[PDB]
């Protein structure tokens, strides 16, 4: 399997993205 | 054998023209932004109701992917004999496998056997979400490591960033902006920063000054000139070479050198002696946790505060500062006959499998045509034979002691890190001076 | 088709193998101790290895 | 011994030095590659550092 | 996928023609240069023979150049024998009929006739005095074929360093000599009385 | 942690950082000519346009952070001024303030972060990915050389090139708008009308048959730049004077193109039109308007009446003192000051003059196949009549052009090109003798062939040495 | 059992976000290698041929008019391959030296495949109108085109005789 990098690029952005909104709404489910 | 696993394993294409430098230095800015990036992230799941590389997507990191490749390295040493491409591509797959297998394993044994959260006290439906996260940082690594060596970069991925991450640690023990309360007035980790707060907040200004130089306990600016001083004459060292004549005999008339440097087999011994001294401290350390009632084993190594004390490994501990080794001249006189012996014979020893024999260099060279331009029929391997390992024996001894010298004076970490960046760049200086600009 | 079952199944050993292994701190404790007592005779026979080469050094020096 | 010792100063002779203009520019290329590697993680770990204490909480 | 133009046979005669407008007068004038084209192809192949297949270019039927060869051959001895003006008009009507030759034939053959014939024709034009017709009818014959024309080359200098013009025949005989022997000698002599 | 915010460390830190980052960055705000005496026509167009081709302010780009840098310095400093009055245990703090950490501002700098790392990075990377993989390395768009690589023709000289170059891309930016179908009508009927028809045999069907306005606007100005037409409108002039610099680059661009090819009358072609351009004489014509006060009128009279030849600057100015009364009369023709001037600025002129052209090979005498051999060919520089040669003449284009010389050589038999050519731009200083060397690898064979070299020169139309030289290889 | 099935969910959110980027962008960039536009101009005699097939089957028109139009077709593809064939070598070397970017190199692949294509699809074309007349149509094209071309080119020469005799009698 082949892919573009800059598929990997969005990819990885995207990771990063989905870390930080899982610990953002963790903290807001927190204060409620 | 792994031929059913070749079609599983996904990857990137290769470039389909030749990549210019431009579009390659911009692959490489990104990739070195998004690696640290990664590395300045923290985990989820670490809160519990009660981070340099402790919850930062990279407990796992450049680990598996370096130990694969040492791996796989020792066991082609070992003995992949053909040079087709189907040889190529089967390592590949086969390096590919075993650094995913590793990383999954690596994750797994640190999620479950502790050092974070505890499954009983966590849950058995929150793990996995660590679990998945460490082994997606593994993935998007070791598939960024491919996407550097395929072509789009200039170097390796794994150089790069131990490059930048010695590069880093030195720039924040400059610069560092946390401060320190250990009583009389907090003070400031980074160098230039205490540099200024205690000559400006200070009545005293010559105390002031003269307690900033010598303060033993945090940077301090001395040792970062004497790591500057340092990085300079290792970049003024690097550009010796001995340029031998040589004129090609198929195409008659073209001149020509062959550069042999004096870093011949450059930062080889060095990474070797402390890979060599990092696993004997690592056994003689374990050895003494736990069988520490004995006589050998009190004389290998004795441990007391976390630094090694009164055994082997105590002569095989570098000297902390300058104090701290003429203290002990017996010890420092046997640290520093032990480090330039084993740095020489480390070069002597590579040099033959590297493939880089005064042998083998003679073979290539008559193959290429290439042809001594002596005096009246000389023969190259006389010559080359008695240059070369003369150069690598002495280039062995030369690497080592400035690394202990700048160990011994104290430079801003450790010398290892100040010579594998300092040949890195200069490598990639080398190979952008011989592509277009 | 048969030799390539063969093959894959000895992969598929293989590859479980290694994963077992690399799971080997986490031992049920059963065979830990023996596995620590056959690393410790291999350390001492490569010790003993050791001890022979420079015994051999010494008396070709002399 | 003491050969060794000599060899290698014959060696060190006998090899050739750079000059003033080559070695300026190669300092001046590996200092700003050094540099700009070096401000670019600092910058990324100081911006980090309040993101991640509002993150963790 | 393709572009459609309403045609419009014409019965009796079998010629297309463009019917009432591509609605463009350029594309219009385009089309309708092909259909005049693939009528002449068309008139052409229905003279050919019952079966429209065009034959293969490996055989070459030597009637024509026979009648070409004869024709050449009787204007040569009308021009050697003093006239001049029948002499080029028959050198004129086969260099016509060898160019009647169809397409799908071989081309070195009609190329080599037409490089013979024009310098033939150039060659009585030069004893006609007519200079620039000479000129050009060399100029044409050492197009056809310019290997081994040293004849034509030597004319056309000739023609040149006669009607003036010299560095014209400067470069003509230097292109000359760097094709380029009897022939290659009369060029140098030609070349040194510039 | 513990960021501290009353002992006040983070003015400290914030202080000496910006004074570190801004005290460098505070330096980014802190040959010969030939001699004449000559002014052409609309002077003052062609100078403001030589004006406008260069300019750079780099001013802009630091000015707003060197200021807002020295602004923090200053506030910082007051703030220390300010507070310094009010100025056995292990704890570690960071100075930063206080406000950060408050859960008033956390969402705001936390969606701030998020938008700056989601936004500006990735859209100011394409935007300089674009910007790279916009120009080439010849300084044109990449659009432009692909679409102008598609007209090239097996044989093509003089006319169709002007064609195939007029197909340019930086014409689409230079007449957006209504520029176009504000000068088109008169412009083409300017130049189909006045030019004669030496010097446009078939190129109108070819004019007239482009439909794109902006095309046939800038091919009409260019047919109309390179015959000095001064069409008579005080705005289409700086167009024309900008069309040929742009004509210029693309005939670079195409030269390049057609020597990638592989061909002799391409490149051959290539260089005179580019002779042509940056003299501003049209392809074809007399070379005798390279003189300051020459005008079509003069060259119809002091050639003959019509030849179809001309007469080069040496065979004219080793005429002697008869042409003076061939053309110093001057009942339309040119005054004695004049022609004076004239004379003296044609005696400054560079026509190389080649005397030794031996191929030689380093280390032995007799050369050997398959062999690195460099030619040498060695000529001193005598006017009509490292060290930097005079800019050329160019009077009719904005910018200075200094006169390259393209050096090669070929075969008449297969009738392509044998080495790329080796240009330069600087001599070893009538005159004395210079020198010049090129090298390239000789085929592997055994038998002796010959070969044609050509001293083409740029920047000029009339200076081109064809001498032949004979390869030799023993063995 | 939400505890499972939240990470579940993380897990299939993600895989459906890369699955439906893959697919956004493998579209897009079929769309913009779609949005090259076509290399040389419109083929004209493959109109005229599809035209008078499409005439016949409406009604009658005799099948030689068909066999000279597929014969000025393949004169016509033959010239085309001709004039790519010289193409590709100055293309190649060329696109080395940076002066020439990647979207004329995609252009030219993709011409040089529809081009094979539509050779293919003549030649079998051809094969099927008459018995085993494959590959001698090549041949009949490029001697046609050929002595097309020289006869231009004789004409173009020898149309200039009146200019150049003016001349001379002018100079005279």
């Amino acid at each position: 399997l082949r892919v573009d990098p800059v598929v990997v690029l969005v990819l990885s952005l995207c990771f990063i993205f989905s870390v930080v909104g899982l610990h953002v709404i963790a903290k807001i489910t927190r204060k409620f | 054998l792994i031929k059913p696993f070749t079609p599983l394993l996904p990857e990137v294409a290769a470039p389909e023209t030749k990549v210019p430098f431009n579009q390659k230095l911009m692959w490489t800015g990104l990739t070195l932004l998004i690696f640290l990036v990664m590395s300045q992230m923290p985990l989820y799941g670490i809160v519990s109701s009660d981070a340099s590389n402790r919850g930062t997507l990279m407990e796992l990191g450049i680990t598996p992917i370096i130990s694969s490749g040492m791996v796989f390295q020792l066991l082609a040493g070992t003995h992949v004999n053909l040079d087709l491409k189907t040889d190529r591509e089967l390592y590949q797959t086969a390096q590919k496998l075993f650094a995913i297998i590793l990383s999954f394993g690596q994750a797994c044994v640190h999620v479950l056997t502790g050092l974070y959260g505890q499954p009983s006290d966590l849950g058995a439906g929150i793990c996995v979400l660590l679990i998945v996260q460490l082994v997606v940082a593994g993935l998007v690594v070791i598939l960024l490591d491919e996407l550097l060596q395929k072509g789009y970069g200039l170097g390796s991925g794994i150089s790069l960033f131990i490059a930048t991450n010695i590069c880093e640690s030195i720039v924040w023990k400059a610069f560092s902006p946390t401060t320190i309360n250990t009583g009389r007035g907090p003070e400031f980790e980074g160098a230039i920063i205490a540099l200024f707060h205690l000559l400006l907040t200070w009545p005293d200004k010559q105390r002031a000054l003269r307690e900033a130089f010598y303060r033993q306990s945090l940077p301090n600016i001395m040792n970062l000139l004497a790591t500057l001083l340092v990085f300079a004459a290792v970049i003024y060292l690097q550009g010796f070479r001995v340029e031998i004549p040589v004129k090609s005999a198929r195409q008659r008339g073209v001149r020509g050198s062959y550069p042999v440097r004096l870093f011949y087999t450059s930062n080889m011994p060095i990474m070797l002696q402390s890979a060599l001294c990092s696993n004997v401290f690592l056994i003689s350390q374990m050895l003494y946790s736990r069988f520490s009632d004995n006589l050998l084993v009190r004389l290998l190594g004795v441990w007391e505060p976390l630094h090694a004390a009164s055994g082997i490994a105590y002569y095989m501990s570098p000297p902390l500062n300058f104090k701290e080794a003429l203290l002990d001249p017996v010890h420092t006189v046997v640290y520093i006959t032990f480090m330039l012996v084993a740095c020489a014979l480390f070069s002597k020893t590579w040099i033959e499998v590297s493939g880089s024999s005064p042998r083998d260099v003679a073979k290539q060279l008559k193959d290429q045509g290439l042809v001594m331009a002596g005096h009246r029929e000389q023969s190259m391997y006389k010559e080359l034979k008695r240059v070369i390992p003369t150069a690598a024996a002495f280039g062995g001894a030369c690497i080592g002691a400035l690394s202990v010298a700048s160990d011994l004076l104290g430079a801003l970490g450790s010398g290892t890190g100040i010579l594998l960046a300092v040949t890195i760049i200069y490598g990639y200086f080398e190979m952008a001076a011989r592509e277009g600009d | 088709e048969g030799p390539q079952w063969k093959q894959k199944a000895l992969a598929a050993a293989f590859v479980i193998g290694i994963f077992a292994i690399v799971l080997f701190p986490l031992w049920p404790i059963m065979l830990r101790q023996g596995v620590w007592y056959l690393s410790v005779g291999m350390l001492g026979l490569l010790g003993l290895f050791f001890a022979l080469a420079i015994v051999r050094l010494i008396l070709f020096c002399v | 011994p003491r050969d060794f010792l000599k060899d290698g100063m014959q060696f060190i002779h006998k090899c050739q030095k750079p000059d003033r203009k080559e070695f300026k520019k190669v300092c001046q290329a590996v200092a700003i590659g050094f540099v700009a590697m070096g401000a670019i993680g600092y910058i990324v770990k100081l911006v980090h550092i309040p993101i991640n204490n509002i993150l963790v909480a | 996928t393709y572009t459609h133009y309403p045609l419009h046979l014409d019965p009796s005669s079998k010629a297309v023609s463009l019917a009432t407008t591509g609605q463009t007068p350029a594309q219009t004038e385009a089309v309708e240069a092909e259909l005049q084209q693939l009528n002449a192809l068309h008139r052409s192949l229905i003279s050919l023979d019952p079966p429209n297949v065009p034959p293969p270019p490996l055989p070459i039927n030597p009637k024509r150049s026979a009648q070409i060869t004869k024709l050449k051959e009787t204007a040569n001895t009308a021009y050697k024998r003093g006239n001049h003006g029948e002499a080029v008009r028959l050198y004129s009507y086969a260099i016509e009929m060898a160019a009647g030759r169809p397409g799908w034939e071989p081309v070195n053959l009609a190329r080599e006739e037409l490089s013979g014939l024009y310098a033939n024709r150039a060659q009585a034009h030069m004893a006609q005095q007519m200079w620039p017709e000479g000129w050009v009818d060399a100029k044409c014959s050492v197009e056809s074929k310019p290997v081994g024309n040293a004849k034509g080359w030597w004319r056309g200098g000739k023609c040149l360093v006669e009607m003036g013009r010299y560095d014209e025949a400067r470069a003509w005989i230097e292109q000359a000599l760097g094709i380029e022997s009897d022939g290659g000698k009369e060029l140098a002599a030609l070349l040194e009385e510039i | 942690y513990n960021y501290d915010e009353n002992g006040q460390f983070f003015p400290f830190f914030v202080l000496t950082l910006t004074g570190l980052v801004t005290l460098p960055l505070t330096y980014s705000l802190l040959a010969p000519r030939i001699k004449s005496d000559f002014k052409p026509q609309h002077d003052d167009i062609i100078q403001n346009q030589k004006r406008k081709r260069l300019r750079k302010e780099r001013r802009v780009k630091r000015a707003i952070a060197v200021v807002v840098g020295w602004a923090i310095i200053g506030y910082m400093v007051y703030l220390i001024i300010v507070t310094r009055r009010t100025a056995g245990s292990y704890s570690i703090g960071i100075a930063l303030p206080k406000l950060i950490i408050e859960e008033g501002s956390g969402k705001y700098v936390l969606m701030l972060y998020a938008s700056l790392l989601g936004i500006l990075l990735p859209y100011i990377v394409g935007r300089w990915w674009y910007g790279s993989q916009r120009y080439t390395r010849e300084k044109v768009l990449a659009a432009s050389a692909g679409n102008m690589f598609r007209e090239y023709e097996g044989t093509m000289i003089g006319g169709p090139i002007v064609n195939a170059l007029s197909t340019g891309e930086e014409y689409k930016e230079m007449l957006s708008g209504p520029k176009a179908e504000e000068g088109l009508a008169k412009v083409e009927k300017k130049v189909l009308a006045l030019d004669e028809k030496i010097l446009s045999a078939k190129d109108r069907e070819v004019l007239r048959k482009i439909d794109n306005p902006v095309r046939r606007k800038a091919l009409a100005l260019l047919w109309a730049y390179l015959n000095r037409i001064d069409l008579e409108d005080p705005v289409l002039n700086e167009e024309k004077y900008e069309a040929g610099s742009i004509a210029l680059s693309l005939t670079e661009s195409f030269t390049a193109i057609a020597l990638a090819f592989g061909n002799l009358i391409p490149i051959i072609g290539a260089y005179r039109i580019s002779q042509c351009i940056v003299q501003a004489i049209s392809p074809g014509s007399s070379p005798l308007l390279q003189l300051p006060y020459f005008t079509p009128k003069v060259v119809e009279s002091v050639e003959g009446a019509d030849v179809k030849t001309h007469l080069s600057v040496q065979k004219y100015l080793d005429m002697p003192e008869e042409r003076r009364r061939s053309l110093t009369v001057g009942p339309g023709l040119l005054t004695e000051d004049q022609y004076n001037s004239a004379i003296a600025v044609a005696k400054q002129l560079p026509l190389f003059a080649i005397s030794k052209a031996f191929f030689k090979v380093a280390g032995e005498r007799v050369v050997t196949p398959s062999s690195l051999v460099q030619l040498v060919i060695k000529g001193r520089i005598i006017p009509p009549g490292r060290v930097q040669p005079p800019l050329a003449h160019a009077p009719y284009l904005p910018r200075d052009h200094p006169p390259r010389w393209h050096i090669f050589l070929a075969d008449a038999k297969q009738g392509k090109i044998a080495v790329p050519p080796f240009t330069f731009t600087t001599f070893d200083k009538t005159f004395n003798m210079q020198t010049l060397r090129m090298q390239f690898q000789a085929p592997p064979q055994v038998g002796n062939f010959s070969f044609v070299l050509h001293m083409i020169s740029d920047s000029y139309m009339g200076f081109d040495v064809k001498q032949e030289i004979t390869l030799q290889v023993e063995d | 059992w939400l505890t499972l099935v939240v990470p579940f969910a993380y897990l299939g959110v993600l895989i459906g976000c890369l699955a439906t980027f893959s697919s956004l962008y493998r579209r897009r960039k079929a769309a913009k290698a779609a949005s090259l536009e076509p290399w040389f101009p419109p083929h004209l005699q493959r109109d005229i041929y599809h035209s008078l097939l499409h005439l016949d089957q409406q009604q009658r028109v005799p099948e030689t008019v068909l066999k000279a139009a597929l014969l000025r077709r393949a004169a016509e593809d033959i010239k085309r391959v001709m004039a790519i064939r010289e193409q590709k070598q100055a293309l190649a070397l060329l696109l080395q030296r940076g002066s020439v970017g990647d979207e004329l190199w995609q252009r030219f692949l993709r011409a040089e495949k529809e081009m094979e294509d539509e050779v293919r699809d003549v030649v079998a074309e051809a094969n099927s109108y008459a018995p085993n007349w494959g590959q001698v149509i090549f041949q009949s094209a490029r001697e046609m085109d050929a002595n097309a071309t020289y006869r231009a080119r004789m004409e173009e020469y020898q149309a200039t005789v009146a200019e150049e005799r003016a001349w001379w009698d002018k100079k005279r």
